């Protein structure tokens, strides 16, 4: 019964940001914490909700865990609604990739002597930006199967080489000590129109005039930039004129282009104007007196 | 296709002799069934039974699904042409095997299941292990 | 030959409306 | 098909082929779609009778690629 | 309807057990229309088990209630259960079904769907009435039967 | 007051949702209570994290009602464990508007947080309002002679994320989030959302004033007081010196406009110019 390549690991919007949150503030220990969920079958591993292990000292490394810390917290989520096994453990790797340490290749083997479909998941807080998370999920490889000549997991699809292994995972025990499960995400219609509430600004923002005072100090001054750029941007055309194509973009380095801040200026104060504009004329009506 | 089965042996050698991996081997078998679809000649399998035992899990189903292929339009005989390729009852691993009979069954008689349905209907009513059940 | 030459024109331009709005809908998609 | 009708058989194969990206034993429905290329003939006892066809064109054109 | 019936001959009527019944009112009347109705005493809360012979398969009840806020609102659907259920067990375990009527729903001409792949094969049915269109402290059901057929 | 502004997490907004629907799949809930954690910058609150307590309330009578204080404690210890610089900062509920016994609540909360702030979380997807309504208990003394009562007064809720919560929001938005809109059509629709806004608000004071009217509830007068300020406030706009310098003001932008504009064209012109020199020069060297 190998497991197949085709397995997926989904992590719920709660469990992503947790981690995130939680592998950020603790930067750079490998803070560490166990993934509650469900193993829904021997092709998905769901991740609802994670909750994070306390750390018991200093150290940038996976601590063991706490079973004092892991029963209680367990027991006590239980009573609120999440009567959810541990499924595995997460824990962050701060700008250094996602991978499996020595350390972190024993703490894996203690969840797979319980659980054998247990998911060690890393979190790259650091090298996430926005819209693209730095994850991944790993189960380790048996060195005793792999030894005597057998693939870790069957391949009975395309699914699980998909992405491409990174040189820095490959390096530390990528596909040698253990392997990489591909990590969907579970988003619900409920929680993305939650999270577009995000830098939403108010309805009273929209109608609020700018100070007219820096406002037109605003124009002022940003028209009074363009002066100076204007002179600057008709020298510029004369001097491409008479200059070599090689020189077209190495002679722009380390001077500025009043071309590029011409238009940047014209952006900036063509949106403050019309906005202010349009914003005084639907104030004029929308509150009268009459 | 048997008379005119004017296949190349030797390109089929070329790719065995090069896989290391057990996407490349099941690949050779999915291969192999393409060159000798409705050929019913099944060269390549029996002279490297030991590189086809090679395959394991859903390796196996394709492997013996590969027959059909192989056996495409032998409806004269494939109860008993399926029953020689596998024995009634096995312990290790025949999941893979059993379903990948049936699985093959139904690839010899595609869309021409006149007889064949009622037996797959009855393997498929009496079948126990899930892999059984995909292949049926 | 003039009927087919007319229904072959008639659905080149019915497959060009087509081409053009689907590379209008994935400039918009390829600005995201 | 010959005649220009949508061969059912051909359709489904190469479909549930494509799924061999999440399934691999799923290709062999790909021999499905696999039309032999013949001329038969026969009688009108039903049977095949040896007769010669001819093909107006060179043999090298259209033949089996030469084995290595 | 489209090929499938009412089902009261199948339900036995004798592994029925209305818990939170009332004395005026028993669950005889919500199963054979003929006017009247089935209401509950002790608390807004109504829980409902109906048995018959294992083949039996669920497309759309038709809990019809009363207007004035007596119908239930929320009513839990269990399936198969062994030993007995108290309230509890109906209030803090996973329904196969939890649809929450609406006073449409409650129209003596209105029928509900249920999710009919969740319910092929049913030994015994387990209603869970929850709460109603109100405050009213009894909670009366005007009719209720199962549309389907035999497995 | 004690706070002056309230910044709610997505993290808590993605916890409070969990919650809901956890505890709401077993049973149906009215709503779902927890409890608040975050830290205190100068007057802005940062709630940023929160836990589920259990919860109850009986709907016939709002004094009956209970929480878990215990597993309240409990749990604090857990979190304050893993991140001491998170307190309790208040607690939450789903339901989609105050409840009477609120007040109550919020006594049994203001223990361990003495200023604790209530933030109604409303699981629902409103479309144009923000899902949290934050809230304080302070006393209102009344100048008609009753007596002091502990009443809610709103403080303003804003939703902010942390670098690294952005950082999965987005991820989780990625899709959906259209950024190719520029800033001037952002502006503008945030002056929708703003006319919307304030048309929802001010049909909800109709809405008040006409159940007044009938008789469905009755004078507040501090309502009624505060609604002759509104209009009091309401500008004339056919003055002639408002006019006179509406206008002026609106033609001094509109040169500034024009200016851009301007500048606009001919840079555009350059930008044709070169596209013609490069497409003139491939040519002739193919
Ligand atoms: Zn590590």
């Amino acid at each position: 019964p190998a497991v197949d390549t085709a397995e997926q690991v989904y992590i719920s919007s709660l469990a992503l940001l947790k981690m995130l949150k939680h592998g950020r503030a603790g930067v750079p220990m490998e803070v560490m914490g166990l993934m509650l969920g469900e193993f829904v079958d021997d092709y998905t591993v769901r991740v609802i909700d994670v909750f994070a292990m306390p750390q018991s000292g200093t150290g940038v490394s996976v601590e063991a865990v706490d079973p004092v810390f892991q029963a209680k917290m367990l027991d006590m989520l239980k009573q609120t609604g999440r009567p959810e096994m541990v499924v595995g453990w997460y824990h962050s790797h701060p700008g250094f990739g996602c991978w499996l340490s020595g350390v972190d290749i024993n703490t894996q083997q203690s969840f797979e002597a319980l659980s054998e479909r247990a998911v060690a998941v890393v979190v790259d807080p650091i090298q996430s930006v926005k819209g693209k998370v730095v994850i991944d999920a790993f189960r380790l490889i048996n060195a005793n199967m792999m030894v005597l000549g057998h693939e870790p997991r069957q391949t009975t699809s395309n699914l699980g080489h998909l992405n491409k292994p990174s040189i820095q995972a490959l390096i530390h025990g990528l596909n040698r000590h253990y392997y990489s499960i591909t990590i969907n995400y579970r988003k619900n219609e409920l929680e993305q129109k939650m999270l577009l509430n995000l830098h939403k600004k108010s309805w009273m923002e929209g109608l609020t005039l700018q100070d007219y005072s820096e406002h037109c100090k605003h124009n002022e001054s940003v028209v009074k930039e363009m002066l100076e750029l204007a002179k600057n941007y008709n020298k510029a055309v004369e001097e491409e004129d008479k200059m070599t194509p090689e020189q077209l973009a190495i002679k722009n380095v380390g001077k500025q282009d009043p071309k590029r801040h011409l238009e940047e200026h014209v952006d900036v104060l063509m949106t403050s104007n019309i906005v202010q504009c349009l914003a005084a004329m639907l104030d004029t009506v929308v509150f009268k007196l009459i | 296709l048997i008379r005119n089965n004017n296949t190349d042996l030797m390109i089929l050698k070329n790719t065995k002799d090069a896989v290391r991996n057990s996407v490349c081997h099941t690949a050779t078998v999915i291969a192999n069934s393409f060159m000798h679809c409705g050929t019913t000649s099944d060269q390549f399998l029996r002279d490297n039974l030991e590189w086809l035992a090679r395959a394991t899990n859903w390796a196996k189903f394709t492997a013996t699904a590969s027959l059909g292929v192989i056996h495409k339009g032998h409806e004269k005989e494939a109860l008993q042409l399926m029953a020689t390729y596998l024995p009634k009852d096995t312990s290790p691993g025949s999941a893979y095997q059993e379903g990948g009979g049936l699985y093959a069954l139904g690839l010899i008689h595609a869309n021409h299941g006149g007889d064949i349905i009622d037996y797959l209907l009855n393997q498929l009513k009496n079948a126990s292990n899930d892999i059984v059940r995909h292949g049926g | 030959d003039l009927y087919s030459r007319y229904k072959k024109l008639q659905q080149e331009l019915e497959f060009l409306e087509v081409q053009e709005e689907y590379i209008k809908d994935e400039q918009k998609n390829l600005k995201k | 098909s010959r005649t220009g009708h949508t061969h059912m058989p051909s359709v489904v194969g190469v479909l549930v082929f494509t799924q061999f990206w999440f399934w691999f034993p799923l290709s062999h429905f790909l021999s499905l779609a696999y039309t032999p290329t013949c001329v038969i003939g026969l009688n009108k006892d039903l049977k095949m009778p040896k007769v010669q066809y001819k093909s107006n064109c060179k043999p090298s054109t259209f033949a089996y690629p030469a084995p290595l | 309807p489209k090929g499938y019936m009412d089902l009261m001959p199948f339900i036995n009527k004798a592994g029925c057990e209305c818990l939170n019944e009332s004395d005026e009112h028993g669950f005889d009347n919500c199963l054979r229309k003929d006017t009247t109705f089935l209401e509950s005493d002790c608390d807004e809360q109504l829980l409902i088990t109906v048995a018959f012979n294992q083949p039996v398969k669920l497309y759309s009840m038709k809990f019809q209630g009363p207007d004035n806020g007596q119908g239930p609102k929320y009513v839990k659907i269990f399936i198969n259960l062994p030993r007995s259920m108290d309230f509890e067990e109906a209030e803090r375990s996973e329904p196969t079904q939890a649809l929450e009527l609406t006073e449409d729903d409650i129209k003596e001409d209105g029928i509900v769907p249920l999710r009919y792949v969740k319910f092929q094969n049913v030994n015994s049915v387990t209603i869970f009435v929850q709460s109603n269109q109100g405050e009213e402290e009894t909670t009366r059901i005007s009719y209720f039967t199962f549309i389907g057929t035999p497995v | 007051l004690a706070v002056q502004k309230v910044v709610v997490h997505p993290l808590v907004l993605l916890s409070v949702v969990d919650h809901f629907n956890r505890i709401g799949k077993v049973g149906n809930q009215k709503r779902v209570v927890g409890v608040l954690l975050g830290s205190w910058q100068k007057k802005v609150l940062d709630v940023s994290n929160s836990f589920a307590v259990p919860f109850d309330e009986d709907d016939k009578d709002d004094s009956v009602w209970f929480l878990d204080h215990d597993y309240l404690e409990n749990m604090y210890g857990m979190f304050k464990k893993v991140n001491a610089r998170e307190r309790i900062v208040g607690w939450y509920h789903t339901g989609p508007k105050l409840h009477k016994n609120d007040i109550a609540i919020n006594e049994l909360m203001k223990r361990y947080c003495p200023n604790s702030v209530l933030v109604i979380i409303d699981v629902k997807p409103k479309d144009l309002g923000l899902p949290t309504e934050a809230y304080i208990s302070v006393e209102e003394v009344h100048d008609d002679g009753t007596p002091t009562s502990k009443t809610f007064e709103h403080v303003t809720s804003e939703i902010g994320a942390e670098e690294a919560e952005e950082v999965g929001v987005e991820h989780l938005l990625r899709d959906i989030k259209d950024t190719t809109v520029g800033t001037l059509s952002q502006r503008i629709t945030n002056q929708v959302h703003g006319l919307k806004g304030l048309n929802s608000k001010l049909l909800d004071i109709r809405s008040y004033l006409e159940k007044v009217a009938t008789g469905k509830l009755p004078i507040n007068h501090q309502i009624i007081y505060q609604l002759q300020d509104v209009f009091n406030l309401l500008p004339d706009v056919s003055l002639q010196e408002f006019v006179k310098a509406f206008y002026l003001k609106t033609n001094d932008q509109m040169v500034v406009v024009y200016l851009a504009s301007l500048i606009r064209s001919v840079v555009a012109l350059h930008n044709l110019i070169n596209n013609k020199i490069a497409n003139r020069d491939a040519e002739k060297k193919e």
